[PDB]
DNA sequence: GGACATGCCCGGACATGCCCTATATCTGACACGTGCCTGGAGACTAGGGAGTAATCCCCTTGGCGGTTAAAACGCGGGGGACAGCGCGTACGTGCGTTTAAGCGGTGCTAGAGCTGTCTACGACCAATTGAGCGGCCTCGGCACCGGATTCTCAG
DNA sequence: CTGAGAATCCGGTGCCGAGGCCGCTCAATTGGTCGTAGACAGCTCTAGCACCGCTTAAACGCACGTACGCGCTGTCCCCCGCGTTTTAACCGCCAAGGGGATTACTCCCTAGTCTCCAGGCACGTGTCAGATATAGGGCATGTCCGGGCATGTCC
């Protein structure tokens, strides 16, 4: 049957998700992860809805920006595929690693 | 009759409220009469600039109501506003539709 | 006690995040590093949020605590209070 | 009946001044309030530090003006200083 | 005879003699120590003031200072500093 | 009148409780300041000074130097993970940098 | 004027060596000069702004220390 | 034939030499002339304290050394050794200065 | 050598379904009316920090030169940057499944939020003195220089 | 393996600035008084947590094709190292001036308090632009069909 060329659908998805504003991380697993990490900081914590939404907005913005920088570093090396070493370089140059 | 300092100045942000917020912010033991007027005036100016650009972006999008996306477009498209807000994340703002040239097909 | 919730951050979610970041192709090995990075972010942000909560004699992390934590980490977030 | 603090009516008046045909959503209003409060805190803090560094105990318009020049970019700083000076001069004459 | 200029030089020297009785200090290094102490002072006092403001608190206490130290200092450093501060404050209160 | 003794001595500290208290009062941080806040602050400042000076002394003796110089302070700060984190955005004058060569730059046999 | 040439090729090489680089392209020097110049424009701007606010005619070391601090890189050893 | 080291040995020697010490590497007077020149473009007839120029010089060298560290790391990431302008531009772009 | 029939490749029409444009419904979220009361506005008082004038000295600006380490230039070269090609392998893309993500309704109680009292706690001022800072001496840790020792390298 | 260049240590000699001492000085201390605010109780009331139910979009695993990261090879070019010439950096030394900081005098500007008022904020309510949904035009892109070319084979 019909099959799209490698790259066209990836670009279509990039345009799609950069045009819109809905959150891309699932609510319930993000909340579960946040709560799991929290048990080791303070017991039986309760979290407001707007607090979990705040953590999710911050996390998605941070990851999107990090992926932007990672993509720029990969393309700089005449590559297209992002590597773990790309993430590590981006975070080291940003100064958190 | 009572007439406010904003009315005498022809400005929209409240001189009294900015003055009270300065007095209660534990910033200094005295505050001059002109300082909150100046600060309020700068805030009107910056608000007018941001709302101007966001309205423009909304009209380009055939929208009559400004949304966070339009605010993000306004802040990131204007060179000086992006610099001023270089370390600021606007929620539900998204990113600019920017694609690197080398990634485009041949 | 929630256990192994790190597996809830799925591969397609990280792929979508990369798409929004402009990434066209993603190695299979990317995911564990991304998960680690995400985890690191959470341990720092939540630590500050909970610290504020405990100072305020509260047991519920508030939206303002998180926004303030983000601000004091330089990643100020708009939309949940100033 | 818990009174809060927002600039909603003033933002709406300025918007109607610049564009008397556009509205604003709740999320967008929250973003505008966060923005204005953030700028306020930044400018007031820099002015406070400026005054302390110079052994000044009063918040006057010169520290505000200098802080604006430090924080705002080129054209933004020039336009803001011009508007602030004209407005303060008109108020001072109006008393 | 110039104006009164405050510094931590004598206190840095006393701590140094406690920890290293036979070690000296150069003027450049002492200046670096003074810059360091003043910077930490500014960070801690500012964060404590902000913490107190956020919670509608009008009094500077030891809880905001300790919490600010925990926010700014790393893990084991925070634990040791908190332990020292609590012992010191309780001993002072005994007097 | 009772003999005058300072709060720093009462607390077993070297940094001046009175001076830190005055700087807190005059730093435009709040209208009111507790008695224990400057004690706590002095204790944290003394602790950080003792650890940095300890490490700098160690580096100085490793270099067979008896006088602490900025180089030793920079080495001490950068050789400690927690101090390096705390001072991640601080440049020490006359401090130099840590000796470090990436493996790819070394010669090969 | 011509004074940008006073930061000579061996000076950029020495700074780069302390930065740990083993080889330096010929196209590096102008780039470094541009970066350095931009940095100076921003720093000196803030310093002179502070100097003028104090009603002074000479930029002091403390003016520079405040400029560097507000730029996001605190400099130790010159007061404060 | 006269002695000659292979490319790199002397480079490493100067790296070790200048990373061991802390004495300044950029010339004082040309930098001073540059700073005063750049400054008249903001305010004419400006003066500079000696310790002010030394502070600016210390700051500049620390900034350049850090930037060159990051540039070197980016070059090594690309399985390269020689740094080029695009490396500088990537380092400054990722840092958020551009 | 001439005729025949097809294999194969390339150009164009086209199937698929993606983008774009138009419109009905509603609905809940955005825009406007109200009460009031607390923050804002007008006015008098005080006091202290800011504006302004005179000094000085020290801190900066300006100038000559030498001479030497650094800067500029010439040139051999070799090794690293860069272009081209193989590969295979791990990743983009399609499809069935289930797995849980997401929405609607209800529990209720832990916990966030508002108010009453007052007593410990901190602001504020007089007298004091002892810790803290400016100035001077000096000698010892550090800096400069010369030489033998050791490290390292490339032929 | 070994000569040569460079880093290192040991020793001698100088040197200059930090540590100690002394005099001055000003703010920390002690004492007391009085505003005040936040700790604790108590009441209210909000939504966070959990559960249940259902529907449906996404994850996942697998199959399959395929595009480029990496490795290898070839090329070349242009920066590193060394030698030669230059030149200004820096220390040394000396004049001069100007303004940062200090001290004194004045003055005027805002905290504080009082009194009155008005507009901004829950609450409520109207109402309308976009989310959701369905349908129609038009076109990008990989795909398949038809036509033309070319070389193989038989008479």
């Amino acid at each position: 049957p019909h099959r799209y060329r490698p790259g066209t659908v990836a670009l279509r998805e990039i345009r799609r998700y950069q045009k819109s504003t809905e959150l891309l991380i699932r609510k319930l697993p993000f909340q579960r992860l946040v709560r799991e990490i929290a048990q080791d900081f303070k017991t039986d914590l309760r979290f407001q809805s707007s607090a979990v939404m705040a953590l999710q907005e911050a996390c998605e913005a941070y990851l999107v920006g990090l992926f932007e920088d990672t993509n720029l570093c990969a393309i700089h090396a005449k590559r297209v595929t992002i590597m773990p070493k790309d993430i590590q370089l981006a975070r080291r140059i940003r100064g958190e690693r | 009759k009572a007439k406010t300092r904003s009315s005498r100045a022809g400005l929209q942000f409240p001189v009294g409220r900015v003055h009270r917020l300065l007095r209660k912010g534990n910033y200094s033991e005295r505050v001059g009469a002109g300082a909150p007027v100046y600060l309020a005036a700068v805030l009107e100016y910056l608000t007018a600039e941001i709302l101007e650009l966001a309205g423009n972006a909304a009209r380009d999008n055939k929208k009559t109501r400004i949304i966070p996306r339009h605010l993000q477009l306004a802040i990131r498209n204007d060179e000086e506003l992006n610099k001023l807000l270089g370390r600021v994340t606007i929620a539900q703002g998204g990113v600019l539709p920017n694609i690197q040239a080398v990634l485009l097909p041949k | 006690v929630l256990r192994d919730n790190i597996q809830g951050i799925t591969k397609p979610a990280i792929r979508r995040l990369a798409r929004r970041g402009g990434v066209k192709r993603i190695s299979g090995l990317i995911y564990e590093e991304t998960r680690g990075v995400l985890k690191v972010f959470l341990e720092n942000v939540i630590r500050d949020a909970v610290t504020y909560t405990e100072h305020a004699k509260r047991k519920t992390v508030t939206a303002m605590d998180v926004v303030y934590a983000l601000k004091r980490q330089g990643r100020t977030l708009y939309g949940f209070g100033g | 009946r818990s009174r809060k603090e927002s600039y909603s009516i003033y933002v709406y008046k300025v918007l109607k001044q610049v564009h008397p045909d556009t509205g604003i959503s709740s999320k967008a209003m929250g973003i505008m309030n966060s923005f204005v409060n953030d700028i306020f805190e930044r400018i007031a803090g820099e002015a406070s530090r400026l005054a302390h560094y110079n052994k000044r105990s009063t918040i006057t318009s010169r520290e505000i003006q200098t802080a604006v020049r430090l924080l705002l970019p080129g054209e933004l700083a020039k336009h803001a200083v011009s508007e602030g000076t004209k407005a303060v001069t008109k108020y001072t004459s109006a008393k």
